[PDB]
DNA sequence: CAAAATTTTCGGAAGGCATGCTCTGTGGC
DNA sequence: TATTTTTTTGCCTTCCGAAAATTTTG
RNA sequence: GCCACAGAGCA
């Protein structure tokens, strides 16, 4: 086992979501899916999900962690919702602003509507972007593209 | 979580790299020191003694005992080393002549190679060659030595040096000596070390008049600890020309001198049990390290007590000599000891001969799923057929792993039990660890519960392939291989076609059969090994499984000119032959 | 960077008996280990005559890699070998 | 948060999953050893991407399983200094206080030198007080929504001890280890701790 | 037997045990107090080696990551360290094949450094 | 073959085969092993005696290749898969 | 209690021991000073004598031929390797590179050089010379060699750079500082060889002259060829260049100016025979030996003659010619000879000589006289009269005096004083009996069986074994003992060397251990602020490793003192 | 052991091994001469080059570079035995596959 | 040129080595 | 304590004075 | 049980 390099690329929260869900879906771990037949279903012979525990203990975890709401005043995390198209139109939105690729990348993992998280994320917000520009991206961000 | 991923690479043997371990290496190895000569405290019951040289800690040598390092039992423990420093450096019996040939080279004064520059980077760039073997090493580094031999005085220092030797070169201490004659090629030159030795030798005999006979063979000995002083202080530049390797800590000429001696586990030295209960004799490797710790223990007593002279060297003689014999017995004459016969096995008596290791359990070994029975003949067998005794096919076994294609064979194999012939002895499940016998169990469950990875040892039934074997193996075909049929007649049957490669006759011949228990080792002996496959010797490519007497007979009175068969009589022999 | 490609290969093209014999232990030894044959077997339970059967009409997946003295090695596959 | 890693290694592809299909059979034996594990100095692995390059399978002699030199790429869990993340508080402690991503790494720890300035630990509520205004009644208190900022990444190794000292260790216990992968959150800015405080 | 024959000096009681300890135990006497003088050429050693470990040439031992933030503004240079090639080498001391590393047509300063007057070792 | 007329005894051996433990398992067995320790020669394990004595195949007979079970996976099964974060993101409008 | 092999290995020096002394030495202060690649080169040109680029590259591991040039670089400007360059017969130029113990005693003697350079040239009476006089010599020291101009260039005021051109010339007239060239890097044996084979060629073929004669020619224009090369840096040609002002002697601008290591081990030699008058005359008499010691000591043979390194002491002719050639330049030469009235003027204020001698039981010509005959009638050869009243130093028969002091002495510090009895009992009356040795030297037998038994472990007693069978054994012979002295100097000179270096080792390791709190402290804001700066355990801490670290290096010092008398 | 009197098992001696090599039976001399009679699962340090025990190395203090390998439990005797006579078969491994 | 140091030759002593496997019985600590 | 036999044969190299031969000094 | 010794089997 060698590594050959630490850091090939940077996945966002949605790439991750939609690739363990699709897993999930090929592998037969939905919750519809072990609904259907695991659990209260005579007929759960000649079908069977996969057998590896591990892997299917994290990516429940996984995906329970990125589909819950990180950021709401107590119910879905808006990244579940969003799709392909969205994504890109986020990403021709925020291009276009005076933001570097980590600031990008943590406000779609996380999806500030709280003003007070929009200063955590991006350090020097006052000393980089006035109000008109900050409720600019506020606003791209409220509809969640 | 919190697992760490890991990660196991299948690995072979590169290569072997033979040194001598320093002290360091000793030291860093051993798991406890052993400084008592007492083996077992009467007051325990006679249990093993701590610090001593059966100590638990190095291993065990009983079925009951705890290792107290590694907490196994005798199966389960890989044995540990001990240490035991010395009080006096010793000589090692092994590294004597290379000891010599190091003081031969070296300057007795300064420890200084005795070679001129040019010589010396002429020899090192032959030593380093790309393409130098071991044969051009040794000769290069024999031309090392005598141009070393030839320099009569130093190069650094004026120093004066002479011919370093044995002392008398026989079987005893003194084969375990080394002398240094500086002044036979002084000749009449007026060395000014003549004339110290002449000055010395006249102030000392005025007072001792007696050794003036002595004086002749008086010669500058070289002891163990002037000699590992004069190779600590050897220039590592120089251990190259000396065939020594400097770039590791371990490639020193002191290394070569006996200062730490790694005592052996008990695992390799095991304590025999006798019929008497009480008493356990013990191997000669753990009585001679009781005596070297005795002999140490007395030397360093000496020195610090100050004991005579005379008796400080007889001592270091004598735990020279114990060494000698703890490493090769038939290197000094055991009379030489005063305790002294049939000498001891030492090291080197268990590594050379017939019955070492080499020559014993390394090259050639005893094999298990192998039986030797008397052969008779039998022509009903296909020539690449061998029978087997019922008896012997119901102790042979076979591992048959359990597959999709062979589950309802094993389970009728496993109910029918290890008594009736097609059937199993034990079986390994693909979770446990131990087989379990067959002639306990229910034998009924276990075939229901046949899982898909089990292995079952089965009986050697018909089609199995078997190595079979006649010990005088003068050519590749004294062993082939053939396909088991089972009988019931207490003997091993090959068809007399065969018994020619073998050069074996009917007349009180036993022959071996080994069972091979691995699926690449059938395949390998039923295709390369075969009777069918070795019908030609490779010594000229003629046939030698061919007819033999009472075949060739047959055949030439059938086919004789005057040998005329009705329909009938032809009909019979050819049913006969089919 | 030591494949010798197809076109250029120089060994001969018949197939050893140590190669048959270490092709039969390979695949009768996978077989023992529960793989899947590529045969219709007719009741034959010892791993070894199915990997002959299998041999007979070169229904077997593996390829033997021929390493020439100086380091280079050279891909052969079964069923292109004659036997 | 997460990040693709590129890895080299060595899959054992047992005979009887020879049916399998090759790609299923390699993706198995890397979530085998790679999935919900720690890779050393790169983090916490979830799942395997994809796959890069395959070799041929080499066979050792003695045993039929394929060997496969696999370059693979896989999403590990890896936050990068300077991100924020949202958590659940699992239990306070005096030196400092402890939060899990649910489930996914419970090895979070908030100690006292980057939380809020003044904050305090008393026994009696299990909770910390931090005195930001008059309205001083704030409590961290436990299973609530909690946001922090990653400033340490530290691993330390697993080497084991001697096995003596292993034997008597467990012959003690009879009668806690330092995790390799760990993070250090920080509340030195306004907008952390708590999400429902700066509603 | 191997036991039976003792020398004089020694008994049976004193024999037998063979103890050599690993540790030295004869001191020289150079392990006495330090002196003024010796305070002083100690700490002359001390900057002696200091100056030699951040000098020109050290040829040393054989979080910079890359994502990027605007903090990287902000935020000074380490060093701009001397290296092999920034000396005034007198090339008549040096052989022909050594001269690729050095840079012989490159920019030449003379790293000097300045003497610490004080013993500032803390005590 | 090198050079010299060897002869099939112990000093012949001694001079043809540079390999330690096959000649220790010969004759001479501590003589041979303590000049290879003192001599400090590696022994590459590549004849066929040492490959037995340490347990390992050899390189004659069934041993003179390796057997490699192709894969039967393609190039186009292969392609990276997509990356949609470090694709559509660009730092043209800093710089 | 009983103690593991495990406590062995880690609290002891027992891995240590398996080292060679000269390797360790040099490994240590290589890896001390400079970096670890550095000691890498080092260590292997130790381990294998000498070696080329491409050799040290496929030697060793993780080294490419860059990063070996450039620490061959590195080396080669503080003098640590030197180099030869050798064209084969083929054609090819390879350049072999070698160690020398020059470079390394710099690294390890280079406080101590310091001290010497400010104590020798009597700039104790203020301050501003004892700053840039310590400063330019630890900056010659740490760049291996520099050139003045170089120098300079960093300085802006005129009066500085005056006092300065003038401290760097009263450094070059005393002999500290030499020019450095392509001598101090060659070796001195293939110098010789060189030297040799071209007076060897220049010998007209068909000569009537035998081989031996054509040898004897060849060895004597090499000898003073060599001699002239080697005489060559002490001419004081760097010094002769005017400034373009008059009445300024400067140093040449482009010169290369390097410390003389033979000078300072001088002052070394010195001040030995000092310590070793000041336990035999006096101390007023040992303050006129100071004096007469540093005013002969430019002009003093050099600790070792350069000859002896070449190989050329296995005939015995040489080495008488040797001997006696040291004896002629020990006392013919034209400022080793002095007088009372030389001594006169160099005589300090506060001595006095007055009173300090009683005839019968201010700086005047018969008290030096006096005191210089005392010293020159002493048992030990301080000085020795060519004619009456003249005086001038034995150096070749004092050397082997301080020699054997200085080993008797160590070893009644260590082992006792009756080991100092018995050493030098065994050494007056050279091969001698047990019986001989208690009837000679007065002590009981078994105490001189322990004494000789412990002596014997460091070289210090030779057994002589002589025997009266056919077969040598230890019952029936009889055991003499000697003392060689060259077998007892070479042990003790290799056992100090490998305590130098394990107490470097011991130093490097505790500061390895407490990196991390040493570079907090020595930060620039840290510095002469530890007590606000740092926490009351770290500052103990702190405390700690600066005391054991100048405990250290004051041992080293204490050793250094103790061992380069066996280097002589 | 030896002999049919302690259930004892019949050798391979240096001539059969011999004809085994001339055969080119690889599979079948290793499972001979390592499988049926001595195989013996062992810890071999890759530094060192020494064994060890319980996935420890004696002389490194450390369990990073431990192997498992199997060989025959002679080889391992032999090991210890020239260790007891100072010599040191330092073993040196390299993966079976190049990779 | 003949003494004298050096190199090569020539004997005699000293260790090392000598088929494979297999089966019993007896004796001594 | 001291009288006192061998119980295969052939081949081989290394060591080591002794002696012959050659070189080298004076 | 260990160690030697002795005999025997097959070319
Ligand atoms: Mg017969
Ligand atoms: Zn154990
Ligand atoms: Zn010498
Ligand atoms: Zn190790």
């Amino acid at each position: 086992m060698k590594v050959l390099e630490e850091r090939n690329a940077f996945l966002s929260d949605y790439e991750v979501l939609k690739f363990l869900t699709d897993l999930e879906k090929k592998h037969l771990w939905d919750q519809k899916s072990l609904a259907a037949l695991k659990k209260s279903r005579s007929k759960g012979k000649q079908n069977r999900p996969y057998n590896h525990p591990e892997l299917q203990g994290i990516t429940r975890n996984v995906v329970n962690y990125l589909s819950i709401n990180k950021n709401f005043i107590n119910e879905k995390s808006g990244i579940s919702k969003m799709s392909d198209e969205s994504f890109a139109e986020l990403m021709t939105k925020l291009n276009s602003f005076k933001l570097f690729k980590a600031e990008k990348l943590q406000i779609v993992n996380q999806l500030p509507a709280n003003m007070v998280h929009l200063y955590s994320i991006v350090e020097e917000c006052d000393a980089r972007f006035d109000e008109k520009t900050i409720e600019e991206m506020l606003e791209i961000i409220s509809g969640y593209a | 979580m919190k697992e760490v991923v890991v990660s196991e690479t299948p690995k072979r043997i590169k290569g072997l790299e033979f040194s001598a371990l320093s002290a360091a290496d000793i030291v860093a190895q051993s798991e406890v020191e052993v400084s008592t000569r007492d083996l077992f405290d009467l007051e325990k019951d006679r249990a093993p003694k701590a610090n001593g040289a059966l100590d638990p800690k190095m291993g065990v040598s009983s079925s009951s005992l705890e290792c107290a390092t590694c907490h196994g039992n005798l199966a389960s423990c890989h044995g540990h080393f001990g240490h035991l420093k010395l009080a006096l450096p010793v000589f090692h019996i092994g590294y004597f002549k290379a000891t010599i040939q190091i003081l031969q080279g070296i300057c007795k004064n300064c420890s200084a190679i005795l070679l001129s520059e040019t010589d010396k980077r002429q020899f090192l760039h032959e030593l380093r060659r790309p393409g130098v073997d071991n044969l051009r090493r040794m000769g290069i580094l024999k031309k090392i030595l005598d141009q070393c031999k030839k320099q009569r005085r130093c190069l650094h220092c004026g120093a004066l040096n002479g011919v370093v030797k044995k002392a008398a070169a026989g079987a005893g201490s003194a084969a375990l000596k080394i002398i240094h004659d500086t002044f036979r090629w002084v000749g009449k030159k007026s060395a000014p070390e003549k004339d110290i030795w002449v000055g010395e030798w006249k102030e000392v005999l005025a007072h001792n008049p007696e050794l003036e006979r002595y004086v002749k063979r008086c010669m500058d000995d070289l002891n163990p600890l002037k000699t590992l002083n004069l190779f600590k202080q050897i220039k590592s530049a120089d251990c190259e020309l000396l065939g020594i390797d400097a770039t590791v800590p371990s490639g020193r000429p002191e290394t070569y001198i006996w200062r730490y001696l790694p005592a052996p586990p008990v695992c390799i030295r095991p304590s025999v049990m006798m019929q008497d209960s009480p008493a356990s004799n013990e191997d000669d490797l753990t009585v001679k390290l009781t005596e070297i710790v005795w002999t140490s223990s007395l030397i360093k007593a000496g020195l610090d007590k100050g004991i005579s002279i005379n008796n400080m060297m007889e001592h270091w003689d004598y735990l020279q000599l114990t060494v000698a014999m703890y490493i090769n017995s038939d290197s000094v004459n055991p009379a030489m000891l005063p305790g002294s016969v049939k000498p001891i096995r030492g090291f080197c008596q268990r590594l050379k001969g017939k019955q070492g290791r080499f020559r014993g359990n390394l090259s050639g070994k005893r094999v298990d799923f192998s039986g030797r029975t008397v052969i008779s003949p039998d022509p009903n067998l296909s020539i690449d057929e061998v029978a087997v005794p019922d008896r012997v096919a119901k102790v042979l076994t076979y591992p048959e792993k359990v597959t999709r294609y062979n589950r309802h064979k094993l389970q009728e194999l496993i109910v029918n039990g290890p008594n009736v012939h097609p059937g199993a002895n034990y079986l390994l499940k693909r979770n446990e660890d131990a087989r379990r016998n067959l002639r306990y169990g229910d034998r009924m469950k276990l075939a229901k519960n046949l899982q898909i990875g089990d292995v079952v040892e089965r009986h050697l039934e018909d089609g199995d392939v078997v190595l079979f074997n006649r010990q005088p193996s003068l050519h590749r075909l004294s062993i082939l291989s053939h396909y088991a049929k089972i009988r019931p007649w207490r003997t091993f049957r090959l068809n007399e076609c065969v018994c020619t490669p073998y050069n074996a006759d009917f007349d009180g011949d036993e022959m071996n059969l080994h069972v091979p228990q691995t699926e690449e080792a059938r395949a390998e002996a039923i295709n390369l090994m075969g009777v069918k496959n070795n019908l030609l010797t490779p010594k000229s490519g003629e046939p030698i499984i061919a007819a033999t007497q009472d075949f060739i007979t047959g055949s030439y009175l059938i086919s004789h000119k005057d040998s005329f068969y009705d329909r009938a009589t032809l009909t019979q022999l050819l049913s006969m032959m089919s | 960077e030591k494949a010798i490609p197809k076109d250029q290969r120089a060994t001969t093209p018949y197939m050893t008996k140590y190669e048959r014999a270490r092709i039969l232990g390979t695949r009768a030894l996978q077989i023992s280990m529960n793989a899947p044959v590529f045969v219709d077997l007719e009741g034959e339970t010892d791993p070894l005559r199915i990997a002959m059967k299998e041999l007979a009409e070169k229904k077997i997946p593996l390829v033997i890699r021929r390493y020439l003295p100086d380091g280079s090695f050279e891909d052969w596959s079964v069923e292109e070998l004659i036997v | 948060m997460f990040i693709l890693s590129k890895i080299a290694d060595l899959v054992r592809i047992p005979p009887d999953q020879f049916h399998r299909d090759t790609i299923s059979a390699i993706t198995h034996q890397l979530n085998n050893k790679f999935a919900n594990k720690i890779i050393p100095n790169v983090g916490l692995c979830i799942t395997i991407y994809d796959l890069l390059t395959v070799e041929e399978g080499q066979l050792k002699p003695g045993d039929g399983s394929s060997y496969i030199n696999v370059t693979f790429r896989a999403v590990v869990f890896k936050p990068f200094l300077g991100e924020i993340v949202t958590g659940w508080i699992s239990k306070c402690t005096a030196e400092g206080i402890k939060v899990s991503l649910l489930g996914i790494f419970d090895d979070i720890f908030i100690p006292q030198n980057m939380l809020f300035e003044g904050c305090y630990y008393t026994p009696e509520e299990s909770a910390w007080i931090w005195p930001m205004d008059e309205e001083t009644k704030l409590y961290f208190d436990v299973n609530e929504k909690i946001r922090f900022r990653i400033e340490r990444e530290v691993f330390v190794d697993v080497k084991p001890k001697s096995p003596k000292e292993r034997e008597l260790e467990e012959r003690a216990q009879l009668e806690e280890k330092p995790p390799a992968y760990a993070l250090l959150g920080s509340c030195q800015t306004d907008g952390m701790g708590l999400v429902s405080w700066w509603e | 037997n191997y036991m039976s024959n003792l020398p004089f000096g020694l008994g049976y009681g004193d024999v037998g045990k063979n103890h050599i300890t690993e540790f030295p135990s004869i001191p020289l006497p150079i392990n006495g107090p330090i002196t003024n003088k010796e305070r002083s050429l100690a700490v002359k050693y001390i900057n002696f080696g200091k100056t030699v470990k951040d000098g020109p040439f050290y040829t040393g031992s054989m979080t910079n990551d890359g994502i990027e933030r605007y903090s990287d503004k902000y935020l000074k240079k380490r060093k701009i360290g001397i290296s092999i090639d920034d000396h005034p080498y007198n090339l008549n001391l040096f052989p022909n094949e050594l001269y690729n590393v050095m840079g012989i047509n490159k920019k030449k300063l003379l790293a000097i450094s300045k003497f610490n007057n004080a013993d500032d070792v803390f005590t | 073959y090198k050079g010299e007329v060897l002869g099939i005894t112990r000093f012949g051996l001694s001079k043809m085969r540079d390999s330690v433990l096959q000649l220790a398992s010969f004759e001479k067995t501590t003589d041979h092993l303590f000049d290879a320790a003192f001599y400090m020669k590696k022994d590459a394990v590549e004849g066929v005696s040492e490959c037995i004595i340490l347990g390992q195949t050899m390189s004659i007979g069934t041993g003179s290749f390796k057997v490699v079970k192709g894969t039967n996976i393609s190039e186009k099964d292969l392609v990276p898969k997509r990356c949609l974060f470090e694709s559509l993101s660009n730092e043209a409008a800093l710089k | 209690k009983l103690v593991t092999p495990e406590d062995v290995m880690t609290i002891s020096s027992l891995e240590q021991r398996t080292l060679n002394p000269d390797l360790f030495l040099y490994k240590e202060l290589v890896k001390a000073h400079l970096g670890e690649r550095a000691a890498s080169v080092i260590g292997m040109l130790v381990a294998l004598g000498r070696l080329s680029v491409r050799e040290l590259v496929e030697k060793i591991d993780g080294m490419d031929v860059d990063s070996v040039k450039t620490t061959l670089v590195s080396l080669t400007q503080l003098r640590c390797v030197k180099y030869l360059q050798e064209t084969a017969i083929s054609g090819k130029k390879t350049t072999y590179y070698y160690y020398n113990e020059e470079g390394i005693h710099i690294l390890l003697y280079s406080g101590l050089i310091i001290d010497e350079i400010i104590t020798q040239m009597r700039v104790n009476d203020e301050e501003e010379h004892k700053q840039l006089v310590a400063e330019i010599v630890q900056n010659v020291i740490s760049l291996g060699s520099l050139t003045v101009e170089d120098y300079l260039s960093s300085v802006t005021s005129d009066s500085m750079k005056y006092t300065i051109s003038s401290l760097f010339v009263q450094l070059c007239e005393m002999g500290y500082l030499i020019q450095i060239s392509k001598l101090h890097y060659t070796p001195i044996e293939d110098l010789w060889q060189f030297l040799y084979e071209k007076h060897y060629k220049n010998i007209p073929r068909n000569s009537p002259l035998s081989d031996l004669k054509k040898r004897s020619q060849a060895k004597m224009n090499a000898k003073t060829d060599f001699a002239k090369i080697i005489n060559k840096p002490n001419e004081l040609s760097q010094i002769l260049t005017v400034d373009p002002k008059t009445s300024l002697r400067i140093v040449k601008p482009t010169v290369s100016l390097t410390i003389n290591l033979d000078r300072f081990m001088k002052g070394r030699r010195s001040k030995q025979l000092i310590n070793l008058a000041k336990t035999r005359v006096g101390s007023v008499t040992a303050q006129v030996y100071k004096i007469a010691l540093r005013l002969t000591e430019q002009k003093s043979p050099k600790i070792r003659d350069p000859l002896t390194q070449t190989g050329l002491l296995q005939d015995l002719e040489e080495a008488k010619s040797f001997q006696d050639e040291a004896e002629l330049v020990e006392e013919k030469t034209p400022g080793l000879t002095f007088n009372a009235i030389d001594l006169a003027r160099h005589l300090p204020a506060e001595l006095d000589l007055r009173g300090s001698l009683l005839s019968r039981k201010p700086h005047s010509a018969s008290l030096i006289n006096s005191h210089l005959k005392i010293l020159a009638s002493s048992n030990f050869p301080f000085l020795n009269e060519t004619k009456p009243g003249v005086y001038y130093v034995p150096y070749s028969k004092l050397m082997p005096v301080l020699k054997s002091s200085v080993y008797e002495y160590v070893i009644a510090s260590t082992l006792g004083p009756s080991a100092m009895r018995l050493s030098r009992c065994i050494r007056d009356n050279k091969l001698v009996s047990e019986k001989i040795i208690n009837s000679t030297a007065l002590m009981k037998e078994k105490d001189i069986r322990s004494t000789l038994a412990s002596l014997i472990r460091y070289n210090s007693v030779e057994i002589q074994e002589v025997p009266r069978t056919a077969d040598r054994s230890a019952s029936r012979a009889v055991f003499l003992f000697r003392c060689k002295e060259t077998h007892s100097y070479n042990f003790m000179r290799q056992n100090l060397e490998w305590n130098m270096a394990n107490l470097l080792f011991k130093k490097e390791k505790l500061k390895q251990e407490n990196s991390t709190l040493l570079k907090k402290a020595n930060r620039d804001d840290v510095k002469g602020r530890e007590n606000e700066l740092l926490l009351p355990s770290e500052l103990n801490q702190l405390k700690m490793v600066n005391e054991r670290e100048l405990n250290v290096f004051a041992r080293l010092s204490r050793l250094l003192s103790l061992w380069e008398v066996f280097q002589m | 052991t030896e002999g049919r009197s302690r259930d004892g098992g019949l050798r391979l001696g240096e001539m059969e091994r011999d004809c085994v090599i001339a055969y080119g039976a690889s599979q079948l001399l290793l499972e001979r001469l390592m499988i049926s009679s001595d195989a013996f699962e062992v810890d071999v340090c890759d530094k060192c080059g020494l064994m060890g025990y319980s996935g420890w190395c004696t002389t490194c203090k450390s369990a990073e570079n431990i192997i498992k390998m199997t060989i025959p439990y002679a080889a391992k005797l032999l090991f210890q035995e020239l260790l007891s006579m100072n010599i040191a078969p330092r073993l040196r491994l390299e993966d079976i596959f190049q990779q």
